[PDB]
C-alpha cells in the first residue's frame, strides 16, 4: 500500500 | 461538457495535495482557486482564452513544511475572504489571500494535519483531522479548542478526511483504520460548547477554556471498504465515501428505512445504495469533490483521467459517468475542484501541474 505511483 | 482549455506546472515539481475554488469571491470578481503543495500555497485568477493568472504565494519559513490541505471561509464581521492551510507540521495557518500573510495560527494535533474543512453555517468553525488519531474543532473568531474527538472508541489510525452534513448538525470522519464514524455536533453539550466559545475573551477572564473530549462517536463501521477511506461527503443523508479500491461507495447507516437521527451508537447495520467503479485508483490520498450544488462528483485517478458523475437522477445508482482525459496528463490527479457556478474543473497533480478544464 503506498500514498504514491 | 467539459474541455481542457490550459494547463501550468509549479515550479517546485513537488506534488500538489489539495486545490480549492474561493466560494466566497465578489459579485464581479474573477474566479480564484488556491493549490497547496511542496510549503507553500498559491493564488490564481481565472481568466478568458484558459488563461489562469499567477497571484501570491505564502511560503512557510519551515523548508520542511508541506502543505496537504486548504480551505477557504471569510471573516465574518469584515466579509473579507480566509484561507486555511495545513499539512506535515500539524500547524494550522490563516492566510489572508490579499496580501498571503498568516494572520495567525493554531498548533495542537500531534501530528499532520490531512484535511480541512469549514462548518457550513458558521465561518468561524474550523474542522481538522490528523495523523494523531483526532479531529478538533477551532473557533477562528476567539481562537479556542472547542472540542476533540478521539479517544480508543475513536479512529485507532489517522484520520484522513471528515465532512459536516448539510446544516453542520453531524459529522462524518474516516481514516486508516478501514473505519467511518459519526459525530453529532447538535448534542446539547456541543451546542454549549459552541456557544462558550463564543463568550470567551482570554483578556476579560482568568481561566482557559476547556475544551470538550469527545471519546465516542455516534456510530461506527468498517463495512462499507476495506483499506483507509480516505475521502467522505455528505449526500444529503447518504454518504459518499472511498478507499482505494477503486470505489466510490454510496451507503447510510442502519437499514433501508432508517432515520439518520435515530441511529444509536450501537446500530450494526449499513445499507449499500449504489458503488461508482473506476479504474487505476490503487494509491491513497486521491479526494474526490462536488460542486456547490452537489449536483456532480468528480474524481482523478492516478494516471491523470478524470471521471465525473452526473447526480441529478433519481436514485445514487442511476449516476452518470463522463471521463475526461489529455494526452500530456498522465500523473495523479490528487484534487479536484469546481467553480461555484461549476464552469471550471481544475485538477492538481503530483508532477506539480495545474489543468483547467471549461465547460
Amino acid at each position: 500500500l503506498q500514498k504514491y505511483a | 461538457s467539459f474541455k481542457c482549455v490550459n494547463s501550468l506546472k509549479e515550479d517546485h515539481n513537488q506534488p500538489l495535495f489539495g486545490v480549492q475554488f474561493n466560494w466566497h469571491s465578489k459579485e464581479g470578481d474573477p474566479l480564484v482557486f488556491a493549490t497547496v503543495g511542496s510549503n507553500r500555497v498559491t493564488l490564481y485568477e481565472c481568466h478568458s482564452q484558459g488563461e489562469i493568472r499567477l497571484l501570491q504565494s505564502y511560503v512557510d519559513a519551515d523548508a520542511d513544511e508541506n502543505f496537504y490541505t486548504c480551505a477557504w471561509t471569510y471573516d465574518s464581521n469584515t466579509s473579507h475572504p480566509l484561507l486555511a492551510v495545513a499539512g506535515s507540521r500539524g500547524i494550522i495557518r490563516i492566510i489572508n489571500p490579499i496580501t498571503m500573510q498568516c494572520i495567525k495560527h493554531y498548533v495542537g494535533h500531534g501530528n499532520a494535519i490531512n484535511e480541512l474543512k469549514f462548518h457550513p453555517r458558521d465561518p468561524n468553525l474550523l474542522l481538522s483531522v490528523s495523523k494523531d488519531h483526532a479531529l478538533r474543532l477551532w473557533n477562528i473568531q476567539t481562537d479556542t479548542l472547542v472540542a476533540i474527538f478521539g479517544g480508543v472508541e475513536g479512529h485507532r489510525d489517522e484520520v484522513l478526511s471528515a465532512d459536516y452534513d448539510l446544516l453542520g448538525e453531524k459529522i462524518m470522519s474516516c481514516g486508516m483504520d478501514h473505519s467511518l464514524k459519526l459525530w453529532r455536533i447538535n448534542s446539547k453539550r456541543m451546542m454549549n460548547a459552541i456557544k462558550e466559545s463564543y463568550d470567551y475573551n482570554p483578556n476579560k477572564t482568568n481561566r482557559p477554556f476547556i475544551s470538550q473530549k469527545i471519546h465516542f462517536p455516534d456510530f461506527s463501521t468498517r463495512d462499507i471498504h476495506r483499506n483507509y477511506v480516505d475521502c467522505v461527503r455528505w449526500l444529503g443523508d447518504l454518504i459518499l465515501s472511498k478507499s482505494c479500491e477503486n470505489a466510490i461507495v454510496c451507503w447510510k447507516p442502519g437499514k433501508m428505512e432508517d432515520d439518520i437521527d435515530k441511529i444509536k451508537p450501537s446500530e450494526s447495520n449499513v445499507t449499500i445504495l449504489g458503488r461508482f467503479d473506476y479504474s487505476q485508483c490503487d494509491i491513497w490520498y486521491m479526494r474526490f469533490s462536488m460542486d456547490f450544488w452537489q449536483k456532480m462528483l468528480a474524481l482523478g485517478n492516478q494516471v491523470g483521467k478524470l471521471y465525473v458523475w452526473d447526480l441529478e437522477v433519481e436514485d445514487p445508482h442511476k449516476a452518470k459517468c463522463t471521463t475526461l482525459t489529455h494526452h500530456k496528463c498522465g500523473a495523479a490527479i490528487r484534487q479536484t475542484s469546481f467553480s461555484r457556478d461549476s464552469s471550471i474543473l481544475i485538477a492538481v497533480c503530483d508532477d506539480a501541474s495545474i489543468w483547467r478544464w471549461d465547460r
